[PDB]
């Protein structure tokens, strides 16, 4: 089966240059091209280019032209995109997507996984973690992870084995520039005085792990 | 030049029942050879986008039957006939006849259910996180549906605008329910010049706006 691979994930500055790449496994012949696609977070697909790579000609969107350049290595089968001068507006997933053609319209249309992209001026840093702590039928507890950079940041419950009714809620940017983010639990009220609840929050670019058991507290 | 617009914007489907997803170009999408080569993609949450459909109605390969494109000119419509679990996501229609290309802004179908209010749950900073400065008040709003729902803040009955944060899960597996998490940042400083703080929620399922509160240091 013909597949895409894209290079990791990148966590830049403001004013540096990136170059992302995408490589064609599995399939010989030339007649493909290769098309990046923008996607910001929450949002919908943009075209920004495609490349011809037989002969390199290339079409970009009039919204990228002069922000980003296409190139190719037929010798390796593998596509770039490059920005010379990057922008926090740059953070995005960007995904290569390969058209098999047979002049002709018609082609078959093989994604890539998607590369997400970080443009910041923040630095890493691990996170705070802090107990919800329940209060006074169902309860609701959970930890809110504060104050981390890059993204991720990976949480679970007693050690996995707290599965069921876990809401980890998506990450958002604070004004910091750092990411804060909450997981919650709801459980029995009875199992508050029986049992103990300890979220376990990852941060692997800071090699930070954090174990904090939420109490109810007074 | 070619302008796709796509609509609606979200389709709550019943599962089994069907979903039409339409897309319209500002102009004629017939090619001059007299072909129409309008695309279709599907992307799962978290997924890359994959496509279902080329040249307006034929199937790429693997795509089962109940996905049938249709339209002709300006006018197209994507159809699925038996919506099911495995087909939540958002779905493109992709405009590559005329330079330049560009997708339809996207249909997001979630899974039709019956209303169900929001349980509301507020959480007062926990002391470690004052220790460092900065307190956040966090307002869950678990298991809901539909997405739609408002989230006010007050502090000594006076209203906040600015200084929240909000935060969505995706359309749940099991339940096919939502949750929101606000958060409400403030200064250690503020925090303790002001005694009662209060989360106010607005939802379909609610008959009046519920209000969840605390007082800084019960």
């Amino acid at each position: 089966e013909v597949q895409l691979v894209q290079s990791e994930a990148e966590v830049k500055r403001p004013g540096e240059s990136l170059k992302i790449s995408c490589q064609t496994s599995g399939y010989n012949f030339p007649n493909y091209w290769i098309t990046w696609v923008r996607q910001m977070p929450g949002k919908g697909l943009e075209w920004m280019g495609t490349i011809d790579p037989r002969d390199s000609d290339t079409k970009y969107s009039p919204s990228f032209q002069g922000q980003v350049t296409i190139s190719a290595d037929k010798s390796i089968n593998t596509a770039y995109l490059q920005w010379t001068s990057l922008r926090a507006s740059d953070s995005a997933t960007y995904y290569c997507v390969m058209w098999v053609y047979i002049t002709g319209n018609i082609w078959v249309d093989v994604w890539g996984p998607g590369v997400l992209v970080t443009v910041s001026s923040a630095s890493t840093k691990g996170p705070s973690v802090f107990p919800l702590a329940p209060s006074s039928g169902t309860a609701a507890l959970g930890c809110l992870v504060k104050d981390y950079f890059p993204e991720p940041v990976t949480v679970s419950w007693n050690s996995g084995a707290l599965t069921s009714g876990v809401h980890t809620f998506p990450a958002v940017l604070q004004s910091s520039g750092l990411y804060s983010l909450s997981s919650v639990v709801t459980v029995p009220s009875s199992s508050l005085g029986t049992q103990t609840y300890i979220c376990n929050v990852n941060h692997k670019p800071s090699n930070t792990k954090v174990d904090k058991r939420v109490e109810p507290k007074s | 030049d070619v302008v796709m617009t796509q609509s609606p914007l979200s389709l709550p489907i019943t599962p089994g029942q069907p979903a039409s997803i339409s897309c319209r170009s500002s102009q004629s999408l017939v090619h001059n050879n007299g072909n129409t080569y309008l695309t279709w993609y599907q992307q799962r949450p978290g997924q890359p986008p994959r496509r279902l459909i080329y040249q307006v109605s034929n199937r790429d390969s693997g795509v089962p039957d109940r996905f049938i494109g249709s339209g002709a000119g300006t006018d197209f419509t994507l159809k699925i006939s038996r919506v099911e679990s495995e087909d939540v996501g958002i779905y493109y229609c992709g405009q590559i006849t005329d330079f330049p290309y560009s997708f339809g802004q996207g249909t997001k179908v979630d899974i039709k259910r019956t209303v169900a209010a929001p349980s509301v749950f507020i959480f007062p900073p926990s002391d470690e996180q004052l220790k460092s400065g900065t307190a956040s008040v966090v307002c869950l709003l678990n298991n809901f549906y539909p997405r739609e729902a408002k989230v006010q803040w007050k502090v000594d009955n006076a209203l906040q605008s600015g200084n929240s944060q909000e935060s969505v899960t995706e359309q749940d597996s099991k339940d096919s329910t939502y949750s929101l998490s606000s958060t409400l940042t403030l200064s250690k400083a503020d925090y303790e010049k002001h005694k009662v703080y209060a989360c106010e929620v607005t939802h379909q399922g609610l008959s009046s706006p519920v209000t969840k509160s605390f007082n800084r240091g019960e």
